[PDB]
């Protein structure tokens, strides 16, 4: 169970079993209830907003597999 | 007791682990070694590519 | 006026060279990974040949 | 060797001779080879550029600091 | 121009935040010091 807590996306993928039965209904069974240089400039925005986006999304991941990792030890 | 004639399996047993032990925490020292690795360090080659 | 968008310029460069690194280091983290897979299963495999071979078989 | 590794380039000053010593000459001995609101919002975005300038030099100056430690390691 | 306004005031947020976080890490590495100080 500590295995399963160091996972992130740039090593596992979630499989959808896991997705389905450590999520909805274990936690609900032991009671856990959750002009030109102006161009550039709109590019690298944009590029930043991807970024912090696909941070957001890795961290959420993470912490999904944290509460797994909370679930099995529950 | 001290007997040199024969060696218990027991005994046998004891040392074959502790000698497969030894290694494993000769390995372990190496992949915390790998892990724990940047690029401002270190290069990475190109046979490591591949294989691992 | 032009300063604040090179800085802009800057930022996003920076942020690219941050985000090549953490994938070098990413590689350098799975590779460690799976040198630890190919012993476990190299030390699971002579475990248990050894503890057949020179416990439970002349003792039997 | 760990008291090196731990040096912050805000509470020390890394001196010239383990800069000639320990970075040069022993990583080739041993086989190293290493318009008040408009005008406030520019003056804000380069301050956060200037800002993170100065943190890429202390990051730099604090794996300086690790490199070191690991040559008197090795 | 309801638009244009929000943006200033998101940049002018993100300066005091970073200000304050500077701050922050001023007030923990004196800490620090103080520590080793002591340990000395
Ligand atoms: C204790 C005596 C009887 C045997 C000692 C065996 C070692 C000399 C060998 C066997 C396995 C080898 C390891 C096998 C795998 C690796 C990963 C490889 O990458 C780097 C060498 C290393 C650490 C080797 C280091 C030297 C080891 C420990
Ligand atoms: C133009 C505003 C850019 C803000 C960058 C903040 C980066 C936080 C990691």
């Amino acid at each position: 169970v500590l295995n399963v807590h160091h996972r992130s996306p740039s090593t596992h993928t979630m499989a959808p079993w896991v997705k389905r039965c450590f999520l909805h209904k274990l936690p609900t069974f032991l009671f856990m209830k959750r002009r030109q240089d102006v161009q550039e400039a709109l590019e690298g925005v944009s590029f930043i907003a991807q970024h912090m986006k696909n941070d957001d999304e890795d961290q959420s991941v993470v912490e999904d597999w944290k509460y797994v990792a909370m679930v099995v030890d529950r | 007791p001290s007997t040199s004639l024969v060696i218990p399996l027991i005994g046998e047993y004891l040392l074959f682990t502790m000698i497969f032990v030894t290694l494993s925490i000769v390995i372990t020292v190496f992949v915390l070694n790998v892990h724990y690795r940047t690029p401002t360090t270190h290069t990475m080659p190109s046979w490591v590519k591949t294989v691992f | 006026i032009k300063e604040a968008i090179q800085s802009v310029k800057y930022i996003a460069e920076n942020m690219k060279a941050q985000n090549e690194a953490k994938e070098i280091q990413d590689d350098w983290k799975y590779v460690a990974m799976v040198i630890d897979r190919i012993f476990l299963w190299v030390f699971t495999l002579v475990c248990i040949l050894g503890t057949a071979g020179l416990f439970l078989q002349p003792l039997m």
